[PDB]
DNA sequence: GTTAAAGTTAAGATGTTAAGAAAG
DNA sequence: TTTCTTAACATCTTAACTTTAAC
């Protein structure tokens, strides 16, 4: 009825992608004390996808420890590093018009933005039925979704995941991307329309901002399908094309300048 | 004290919405709403036909559409208007009377008796 | 369906579908006036209903593909187009029209694959001239399509106009007559 | 053919007393109080923004409310598309340079409370610097995402995604801690059935209804859906 | 005579770009 | 010479409609 095991039905066949490792050389990893305050131009050159993976320490979450949205206009993104390109940043509500405005002080323009829907974990449990550590959310994952049909029966609406908020209440993360053009005569080359801008995924109610494995798998391939050219294809490029600023320390995706704060 | 909903909206109504939205009272015209935007039939429309009934000749449309009225009004609507009027759903027969305006309710009435008599009614308009 | 409505929302078509003589006009239509002028198609006036998207999507199913600007005001023979697009089988297609796969398109690419169907399909000045499309009478309304004028989306009060208009042509075609 | 046309002129004819039958009786239920579909209490504007009298709403609204509108809900005509496109939208209606849009005495019409301006992928950017300079705090978005009628995503068209939902951005402009506006409700996300060309989902009025209960709201640009009780419209085809 | 199961079509609140109308 | 409007450009999905094979 809700039709659950279409909108999460990526969650069966995206595969996360295990990392290639430093000693080889389809990844790149760089450590740096803080991303923001960090010249990036020798990290990385004709970059293509930039995805800020930032941790905002925003009011509405309880005190996570996130990151400042005023330490973003620190941030050095120069011609050199990207040209023309798309970056694609974490944004959440009441920083969302300082994304934007901070991202056109830099030189880019907002294009698009992605939506992650969070259903409910605790929710879709309970009408199953009737501190987690990250390890038991991944198996009542994993159980939710092969028990998805029993769950057939049940509202959307009285599964989505409502999480505290001044305003209204909190169902959805989202991330923006911008564009740089630099020049308009050398033409970045994308699959347009390749996948949709609001997907659906079940998330624990503690901090959803924070997207898991399995879920920045999502994210990552909708990166790769969207810029064809800027996959590293071993043995035809020079440089790595596609840069992840604070990334995982044991998760380093094979074909990214991958950034650690550390 | 809690704004009364109704009397503010009559109030909003009756001093800043157009004439065919409202009306006099400040009631919410269904009338306008139930039709086509700009295929509604306002009461100076149908003043307008009564006008032209008798002051031109009850057929002859063009005259009436390009006089009494705008120009703008379609014959077939004019024709049906009028058909409403005289109760009947051929004003053939009636093909331009010309005599006074202050019998068409007459007429009106006397086609009304004939279809209850005949069993004709059908939604106010006797059906020949 | 619902007549009270604005008219912003719930756009149609008139015109459901394509007909084969329709899509016959369409074939020799685009002959003439260019594949891609879609304005001086309509304004000319040889499609009774179809909108720009539909003659859009059955120049595409007509061709075979979907990368309708190699043709961009270029009038070539749809048959061979059609038949060189079912030839080749490394290919990706959905409703039999060929998709590109590959790289996004560049603007020396278009003008080149121009100038080179225009040098492969294109027609002579003698097939430009002899193809004449129907010349429709501008003094016409919706004639017959009794299951045209009948629609839903109409009011009763604009069928009825239709129908009168109608009417009052079968009344001036007798008069003509006798 | 004459028989064929004698045919069908009968049959013409029998179709014209047939739709003259309906027609009679359907103004006849309306001579006869047919109660339409928009609640009693709306309010319908039929005037174009960049010539309408805003200072007739607002004295108006202090002369009987005593207060100025608590919500704005704005879905603009944005450059999208035509009216007779080639490839994908059918956008039938006027679009709005965004300094028109820009040049609503916005400002002079809220005093606190909350704007709902609906947004494109084109003019989200534009619809946030919309806010900024009407003196407003952008500080929540709702995300209604497009349901088919089976309940999958009804997705559109895009350039880098397939939009398949849209964003109604709500800042905030003074006073809103006081006891009219209730916080913490509702939810960020409306996944509801796409019922119309730029058909606005019917559940971010509950929404505002369960933000600001019995309060004057405000729809810039409505069309005849967008009627309901306790709520001011304008448009053009209102 | 129905029935469920593929083809097919239009409809969807895309950005971009060649081609002139129009101001120099 | 510069910019402003219109038309036309492809790379996608899903429901409604149409057509077709099967019991
Ligand atoms: C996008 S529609 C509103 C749709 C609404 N959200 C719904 O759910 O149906 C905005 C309307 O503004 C109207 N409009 C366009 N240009 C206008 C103008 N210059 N002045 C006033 N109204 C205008 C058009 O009728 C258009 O349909």
């Amino acid at each position: 009825d809700n039709q659950l095991s279409l909108l999460l039905k990526w969650r069966n066949d995206k595969i996360p992608l295990k990392s290639a490792s430093e000693t080889d050389n389809k990844c790149k990893v760089v450590n740096v004390k803080n991303i923001f305050k960090s010249d990036l131009s020798k990290y990385g050159a004709n970059l293509q996808a930039l995805f800020i993976n930032a941790l905002w320490k925003v009011k509405s979450r309880k005190e996570k420890e996130g990151l400042n949205i005023n330490d973003l206009s620190n941030l050095k993104i120069p011609l050199s590093l990207m040209k023309n390109g798309i970056l694609f940043i974490w944004s959440e509500k009441e920083i969302l018009g300082q994304i934007v405005e901070i991202m056109e002080q830099k030189g880019f323009t907002y294009i698009e933005n992605f939506s992650i829907m969070f259903l409910g974990l605790n929710k879709c449990l309970q009408s199953i039925n009737h501190e987690k550590s990250i390890e038991q959310v991944t198996q009542e994952k994993k159980f939710v979704m092969n028990n998805l049909d029993i769950l057939k029966s049940t509202d959307i609406n009285n599964l989505f995941l409502r999480n505290n908020y001044p305003y209204f209440k909190k169902t959805r993360h989202t991330l923006l991307m911008f564009r740089r053009i630099g020049d308009k005569n050398q033409k970045l080359e994308l699959r347009h329309q390749r996948t949709s801008d609001v997907v659906f995924e079940v998330t624990d109610e503690q901090d959803p901002s924070k997207v898991d494995t399995m879920m920045k798998e999502y994210v990552y391939q909708m990166i790769e399908t969207l810029l064809p050219k800027a996959q590293f294809i071993p043995g035809v490029d020079k440089h790595l094309k596609m840069m992840e600023l604070f990334a995982s320390t044991d998760n380093y995706r094979p074909g990214w300048i991958s950034v650690i704060e550390k | 004290q809690p704004l009364d909903f109704t009397q503010y909206a009559k109030n909003m109504r009756k001093d800043l919405s157009n004439q065919d939205i409202c009306l006099e009272d400040g009631a919410l015209n269904h009338s306008y709403f139930l039709t086509k935007k700009g295929q509604y039939w306002t009461p100076l429309n149908q003043k307008a036909l009564q006008r032209g009934i008798e002051l031109f000749g009850v057929g002859n449309w063009k005259e009436i559409n390009y006089d009494e009225f705008s120009g703008k009004a379609n014959i077939v609507e004019l024709e049906l208007r009028t058909c409403m009027i005289l109760g009947i759903n051929d004003i053939t027969e009636y093909y331009g009377k010309k005599i006074s305006e202050e019998e068409q309710e007459e007429i009106k009435k006397s086609n009304i008796a004939k279809g209850k008599k005949e069993n004709k009614l059908k939604d106010n308009i006797y059906q020949k | 369906f619902q007549h009270n409505q604005s008219k912003s929302l719930w756009n149609y078509t008139l015109s459901p579908g394509w007909r084969e003589e329709e899509v016959k006009i369409l074939k020799s239509a685009l002959q003439l006036f260019g594949i891609g002028k879609w304005k001086k198609i309509m304004e000319s006036g040889c499609l009774p209903g179809k909108s720009i998207g539909q003659i859009y999507m059955q120049t595409q199913r007509l061709l075979g593909q979907q990368s309708l600007g190699d043709f961009m005001g270029l009038q070539i023979d749809l048959e061979a187009v059609f038949n060189q697009n079912m030839k080749k089988q490394d290919v990706l297609r959905k409703n039999n029209c060929i998709i590109n796969t590959g790289d996004n398109p560049t603007k020396e690419e278009r003008k080149r694959r121009i100038e080179q169907n225009r040098k492969i399909y294109g027609l002579s000045a003698k097939q430009i001239a002899e193809i004449k499309l129907p010349k429709v009478k501008k003094h016409a309304p919706q004639y017959m399509t009794l299951e045209d004028i009948e629609n839903e989306k109409f009011t009763n009060l604009e069928i009825l106009t239709h129908l009168y208009n109608l009417k009052a042509e079968i009344v001036r075609r007798l008069a003509e007559q006798g | 053919s004459k028989k064929g046309l004698q045919g069908l002129l009968q049959d013409i004819e029998k179709r014209i007393l047939h739709y003259k039958q309906l027609f009679f009786k359907e103004q006849n239920e309306i001579a006869n109080g047919k109660r339409s579909m928009v609640p009693d209490n709306s309010i319908p504007i039929c005037s174009d923004v960049t010539k309408l009298n805003f200072q007739a709403l607002i004295d108006a609204q202090m002369r009987h409310a005593g207060k100025m509108f608590d919500v704005i809900m704005m879905d603009p005509p944005w450059q999208l598309s035509s009216s007779q496109p080639s490839r994908g939208v059918a956008i039938a209606y006027d679009s709005l340079s965004d300094e028109k849009i820009q040049n609503m005495p916005i400002q002079s019409l809220q005093q606190d409370g909350f704007i709902f301006v609906w947004a494109i992928n084109a003019k989200y950017r534009v619809t946030i610097k919309m806010i900024e300079n009407w003196g407003y705090k952008l500080v929540d978005e709702i995300t209604w995402v497009k349901k088919t009628v089976n309940g999958k995503i009804a997705k559109g068209h895009g350039f880098y995604l397939q939009h398949a939902k849209e964003s109604c951005l709500i800042g905030v402009k003074g006073d809103v801690d006081n006891g009219r506006f209730k916080k913490n409700i509702a939810s960020d996300v409306i996944f509801s059935e796409r019922r119309g060309q730029s058909q606005k989902p019917e559940e971010i009025y509950q929404y505002i209804n369960q933000l600001c209960p019995n309060g004057n709201y405000l729809e810039i640009f409505a069309r005849r859906n967008n009627l309901h009780d306790n709520w001011v419209s304008i448009g053009n085809e209102l």
